[PDB]
């Protein structure tokens, strides 16, 4: 984990050559790319509580608000499992009104 | 790591307090506590130096 220590990116993996006199070590690395931009916030307001990610970012589309993990675009609906709540949305700035989903009570019809 | 990703500057810094181990409530619970530390931290540099 240490950085540009074994290359450029998130190490992955190496794998040592024999050279003469010497050693060469091959470096496989993840390198991120094609990103879009988007707009955030860092928590969301719903019930008078405040939610926060359990991991990732909340992102949105233009009208539309999801989670995703940090660093590959994929997005799921918010839910109660996604997420934890701390305190009510009077503190925190920037925050945002939108719908956290609970699976249970629409379980239970 | 590759390009620069913009991100606002209170959610790297929860990030980061995420990689020491406090949850990131803590940092936007107390960030205008937070910012003037760091301020009057950055203040004294200067006038020790
Ligand atoms: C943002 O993504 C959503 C996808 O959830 C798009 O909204 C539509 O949402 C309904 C119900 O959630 C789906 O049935 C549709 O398939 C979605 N897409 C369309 C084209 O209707 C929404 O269009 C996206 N917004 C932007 C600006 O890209
Ligand atoms: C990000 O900065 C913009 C300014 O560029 C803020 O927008 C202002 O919000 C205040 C309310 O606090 C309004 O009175 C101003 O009219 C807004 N200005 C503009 C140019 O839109 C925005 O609130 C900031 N976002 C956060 C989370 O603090
Ligand atoms: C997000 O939703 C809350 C919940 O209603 C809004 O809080 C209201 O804010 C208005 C104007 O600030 C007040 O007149 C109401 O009394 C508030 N309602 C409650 C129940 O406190 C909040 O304004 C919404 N945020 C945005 C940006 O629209
Ligand atoms: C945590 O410690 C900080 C000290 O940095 C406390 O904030 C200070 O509190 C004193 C009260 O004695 C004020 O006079 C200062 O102005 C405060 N500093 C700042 C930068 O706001 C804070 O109260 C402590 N929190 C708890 C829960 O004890
Ligand atoms: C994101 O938007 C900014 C302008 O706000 C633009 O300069 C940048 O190139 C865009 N990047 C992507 C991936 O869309």
């Amino acid at each position: 984990k240490r950085v540009d220590f074994c290359g450029k990116g998130y190490h992955l993996m190496s794998f040592p050559q024999s050279a003469p006199h010497g050693v060469v070590f091959l470096h496989v690395t993840y390198v991120p790319a094609q990103e879009k931009n988007f707009t955030t916030a860092p928590a969301i307001c719903h019930d008078g509580k405040a939610h926060f990610p359990r991991e990732g970012v909340f992102v949105s589309n233009g009208t539309h608000w999801f989670v995703t993990q940090r660093n590959f675009y994929e997005p799921q609906i918010i839910t109660t499992d996604n997420t934890f709540v701390s305190g009510n949305c009077d503190v925190v700035i920037g925050i945002v009104n939108n719908t956290v989903y609970d699976p249970l009570q629409p379980e239970l019809d | 790591a590759g390009a620069a990703l913009q991100i606002p500057f209170a959610m790297q810094m929860a990030y980061r307090f995420n990689g020491i181990g406090v949850t990131q409530n803590v940092l936007y619970e107390n960030q205008k506590l937070i910012a003037n530390q760091f301020n009057s931290a950055i203040g004294k540099i200067q006038d020790s130096l």
